[PDB]
């Protein structure tokens, strides 16, 4: 059962790989209630946002050394267009409304073949701060551009570079050591997790609902689910391979939630 | 239960105890399953 | 057994998946959360208010602010700096300088089993003097309030405001200790133990959230302000957490190998 | 009337394990209810049984640096009859503390039940080899011949269509019960060594990049147990 | 026999909040009864509800005092493409600050539910005319045209025989509850923004005064509710 | 009820702990009526 | 309400005997249970009623050391009046002091019962010959003469088959518990003596060794109790 | 029974006051027995 084509709206992705659907935390991220601390009647689901959208992330390489990652924030690529993810009514929805509530079905494709070895970690983390630079503003397409992979070292280790509030000059300066928006590397398979592994499949497949410290989240600032993809075992192959393979990821709303109609968000 | 031994008489109510929140309207889950 | 890593899945095996034995008998339920998380350890320490105190500003704060830095305790297992609440945890290394010293707070024993990501609990709290025979008392106000930051008169007296109020005072005896649970009272439905959202829409940082505590303690002595001496006294902060519950299974902090 | 008592001894004492309720403060308090919210995690064995990334030095001798630890063994043409790898059953060693189950159990005293490691080769597809997989009972000198290995609890783990192994540790303890942390390093607390042993050779057609790579999990079984709270170490904050 | 107790470690502590009650010393006391007094009062809820008067500046720019505040806004003649009055959803502001809902709301931490607002035309019944009542949700600018005002939740309210409209504030929270005092000016605390723009301009037959008055009140839905009492401001002595 | 937890047992009698008045021989009422 | 209470003078100290339990600080342990494990020990009666050795000074006059006490006492051939060994039956004497019915004994205060005095033959079976085994009552001096062990309680052992004697010690007292250490050497705690004495010359083929040995044991009856727990002597650490 | 008196009533549950073990899947007895 490995030639799967999943259909959803006016979309159809296929994968002859597939090594079935990672449902977690429950049984179907699909089965959900109207968000109770909002009163206004919602704005369900229609079937043009109820679609995948498909997006370009940076070349695995040799050179990517073990435990470099991408980030791709859950909306806030759709926000940004990252990887040149436009979402069409869903952000034209999704800039109009001043709450937001959905799970993920996202899906990874990296297009390896046979005569080469890698393995890379597909999870969807909650939650993470890793789209924002060390000094409190996020990252841009330019700058993503020229990373071209993020470098796991110290810092990103013991959350010493998370953003913060600088004390002032009233305070002397203090030592920043520890954070909890840490990533230990070593354990990001607890999360909702596959393993694009180069010898037996070319794609994975993670479901994940709804969470929050809120029963809805404001549409702008959340980043409840981030699509994480990390190397394990770096890429290598005989000289007269293909260089350079290309990651590209699907990623599809469900069950969402609006509260708060009104009009374009414009930045203060 | 939780690290609770004095079982057998509460004096307090369990609403002046303990939170409760408002309505609406041993054996292991796994946290992922495969389709 | 063989199994296949990508599925994301795998099966809890047994000695007699592969090889000859049974299942060792369960004997143990400790790693219950309900039952780990309900145990005391120690907070923060504060010093003792002789007096109307001026709340901490917030960030940053400037030059020739006149403020009382170090009374104020954040129910927190979340890292603290000046009675507020922080990010990054940050400490001292070294006394050469100049500048106030902020004081940070961390529950380490509670970041050693989350190991989570949602939290919550309702807490009871122990209040320990660090001086002998201390009479002393305990003010509370919860989560999204504010302290009350003046002084009245009774007979030439100044008797600050935070001696009563609406909000729960505990005077204890000389020498002795106080102790009581506080609900859940946030805004919010749990505390996230780690967080990548913004409070506000302008200027916010990322990842600080505005309402993961229950509340804020300090420690007063029950005499009018002309009742003072300049030597300091200090109070240890303890909280248990009770009916303790938690949601959305993520990692443990990094250990070095140096 | 005032009804005699007598308080014992240990009255006015503060006891941070006490199984007891104190009084409430500010009852009557209602909290948002959380139906919504899925993942509720109601045992920390839960996540014990999820396998994680191991940890190895990459290469002998020289390293750029010392910091480089590696979820992976790489595997070498060469042969001698030494393991590729191999590690002490003791939840303390440095190969399980940054595992799931490492971290969590360094906070207990006590486990009992079965440690599950898994393995996956991440070379290609075209690959073919066999690894004898070998668990030895504690001993006066650690086993390193593969004659040593066969003579021991061991399975033969063969590359093909299934990328993963899952080892079951078995647990043979005099004790019902085993320290987490080797103090003394007594019997109670170093279970013995696992180790790998390559069988055969790993065969390659032309244009196979070379060291093909094993990557390692650590997990609890279902039998897996711990026992007594203690103290955290805050030696990851400094 | 003595009973053997065990105080606990807060043992003598005063604590104001206490659930319980104390001891009597004048017991067996009878009070006149109460048959006779009308207008219980079982919760503050119940005056909540009540409609009181908001407060406004009066006119830009020249004003012979500051302390000149008043509870309508006067509708002048002139057409510019802002709103005739705008006010945050925001408890602790200046606008509700002597009305009941903003007075009694301050002595709580939380609030749940709607607000009411409504609105009362004191111009003369020969007057015609419409105004487009605004809700906005939050946002990076505070909406000013009416085109923007179109876009969020809005009615219009037409001037005739009734000369009253009650907008009801939709409660659009993120969290359950909403914080009474915007401390840090956060989204849990302003909700937004009400306006009022003009839609037509009032048209009047001649002899009729210019600038007719729209009064304002500030009232709690029937869904309206207060939780976490907390300590007064005595500003209001001094 | 009011701020009272302690619901189990009452050491004293009503008319003790409590004034009572002498004899002579939620969902919220409006205050106000319109005719 | 806060229930009215009177602490009684004995508040806040600590007993070292009292029976009743104390607060939990380490609760919902889960010890190993115990199944596998043999001799289980309920009462230390049961190890009272088992019979272990004697000690006696070997031989008079000289001696290489005083330190020789030895279990046995010597039958000589030679023939006079008085026994060949005798105690008295105080459970202090150091003929009971590395015996378990002593031992045990001495760290309570009070004993009822009889002491149960085992003698086993440890000469050659051509051996032929008959002892007197004799208790006597408290009296103004210890009896020594044949005649006078005649007139006590007495029972004659005939050397044949059977190689031991049981000899139960009557239990004559005139309270109903006597004192374990004779402190001022009364009635109530010196229950007399039990001697020893031959009847006939034990008679031996020639080339049979000379002078058999009779080896003592002592051992509480089935009656045998014990009272009052009383601080041990820690003389033997030293 | 052992040296305990207070028999009437336990104020905290028997595996919280003791430990218990477990479970896997007067008149005096000798020590000694003869064949």
């Amino acid at each position: 059962d490995r030639v799967t084509t999943q259909t959803a709206g006016n979309t159809a992705i296929n994968t002859q790989s597939s090594l079935g659907v990672l449902c977690a935390y429950v049984e179907d991220p699909t089965k959900s209630d109207p968000p109770s601390s909002s009163t206004d009647q919602p704005t369900t689901t229609f079937t043009a946002i109820d679609r995948w959208y498909t997006g370009r992330l940076n070349s695995w390489t040799k050179a990517v050394k073990t435990f470099s990652f991408q980030a791709v924030p859950l909306p806030g690529a759709f926000l940004s267009r990252q990887g040149g993810l436009n979402g069409g009514a869903f952000t034209a929805t999704l800039h109009r409304h001043f709450l937001m509530k959905c799970g993920w079905q996202v899906q990874v494709q990296c297009n390896l073949t046979q005569f080469h070895q890698g393995a890379l970690l597909v999870a969807m983390v909650p939650e993470t701060t890793l789209d924002v630079k060390p000094d409190g503003k996020a990252k841009s397409l330019q700058e993503l551009n020229e990373e071209q992979w993020v470098e796991m070292s110290d810092d990103y280790r013991t959350g010493k570079n998370m953003p913060f509030q600088s004390l002032g000059t009233y305070y002397r300066p203090p030592n920043w050591t520890w954070g909890p928006n840490f990533i230990n590397p070593y354990q990001v398979t607890v999360f909702p997790h596959q393993i694009l592994n180069a010898r037996t499949s070319t794609s994975v497949d993670v479901n994940v609902p709804y969470i929050g410290e809120t029963p809805t989240q404001s549409s702008e600032t959340q980043n409840s689910w981030t699509l994480l993809v990390m190397v394990l075992v770096p890429l290598d192959y005989k000289e007269g391979a293909t260089t350079d393979p290309e990651i590209t990821f699907s990623v599809r709303p469900t069950s969402p939630y609006f509260n708060g109609l009104r009009n374009r968000y414009t930045a203060g | 239960r939780g690290n609770n031994g004095n079982m057998t008489f509460n004096y307090y109510a369990n609403t002046y105890q303990n939170s409760v929140d408002f309505s609406t309207s041993g054996i292991l889950n796994p946290l992922g399953y495969l389709k | 057994s063989t199994d296949n890593a990508e599925t994301g899945v795998i099966e809890a095996g047994n000695t007699d998946t592969d090889f000859s034995g049974e299942l060792a008998a369960p004997g143990s339920n400790h790693t219950n959360v309900k039952f780990l998380f309900d145990r005391s350890r120690l907070l923060n320490v504060i010093k003792v208010l002789e007096k109307d105190a001026v709340f901490p500003r917030p960030f940053p704060t400037q030059e020739g602010a006149q403020q009382d830095d170090g009374y104020f305790c954040l129910l927190t297992p979340r890292p603290t700096v000046a009675s507020r609440p922080a990010t990054r945890f940050g400490l001292y290394a070294n006394p050469s300088g100049s500048g106030v010293l902020a004081n940070t707070s961390l529950d380490f024993n509670f970041y050693s089993l989350a190991c989570f990501t949602y939290f919550r609990s309702d807490l009871e709290v122990t209040v320990v003097s660090l001086e002998p025979d201390l009479e002393f008392a305990v003010g509370w106000f919860p989560s999204g309030s504010e302290y009350q930051a003046s002084s009245f008169v009774y007979d030439q007296l100044h008797v600050p405001f935070h001696f009563t109020g609406r909000t729960p005072r505990a005077f204890a005896s000389k020498g002795g200790k106080v102790s009581f649970v506080l609900p859940w009272n946030s805004v919010s439905s749990v505390l996230p133990v780690r967080w990548g959202g913004a409070s506000k829409l302008s200027s916010a940082t990322r990842g600080l959230p505005a309402h993961a505590d229950w509340g804020t303690i300090y420690a007063f002595v029950p005499r009018p302000n002309e009742k003072k001496s300049t030597a300091v006294k200090h109070v240890a902060v303890y909280i248990r957490y009770k009916n303790a519950r938690a949601w959305c299974p993520s990692m443990l902090p990094f250990r070095s190998y140096k | 009337g005032p009804i005699p008592t007598a308080p014992r001894e240990n009255s006015l004492m503060f006891l941070s394990t006490l199984p007891d309720d104190t009084v409430p403060a500010y009852g009557n308090v209602r909290t948002p209810p959380v139906n919504y919210l899925p993942g509720e995690i109601t045992d920390l064995l839960q996540l014990a049984r999820i396998p994680t990334l191991m940890a190895f030095e990459r290469v002998p001798e020289p390293v750029p640096a010392s910091d480089t630890y590696v979820p992976y063994v790489a595997v070498p043409t060469q042969f001698d009859d030494r393991p590729l790898i191999s590690f002490p059953i003791t939840l303390s060693d440095p190969v399980y503390q940054n595992t799931l189950v490492g971290a969590i159990s360094s906070n207990f005293a006590n486990y009992r039940g079965c440690i599950q490691i898994t393995l996956t080769f991440c070379g290609p597809m075209m690959a073919r080899g066999k690894f004898l997989l070998s668990y030895s009972p504690p001993n006066g000198t650690q086993p390193q011949t593969l004659s040593e290995a066969m003579q021991c609890t061991y399975s033969i783990w063969d590359i093909g269509l299934n990328s993963s192994w899952t080892f079951v540790v078995p647990y043979i303890s005099p004790s019902d019960y085993r320290e987490t942390r080797a103090i003394t390093n007594s019997v109670y607390s170093a279970d013995g060594w696992f180790s790998l042993h390559k069988l055969t050779k790993i065969t390659l057609p032309p244009d196979c990049p070379q060291s093909p790579c094993i990557l390692f999990f650590a997990s609890a079984g279902e039998d897996y147990t711990l026992r007594l709270p203690v103290d955290c170490n805050p030696s990851y904050v400094f």
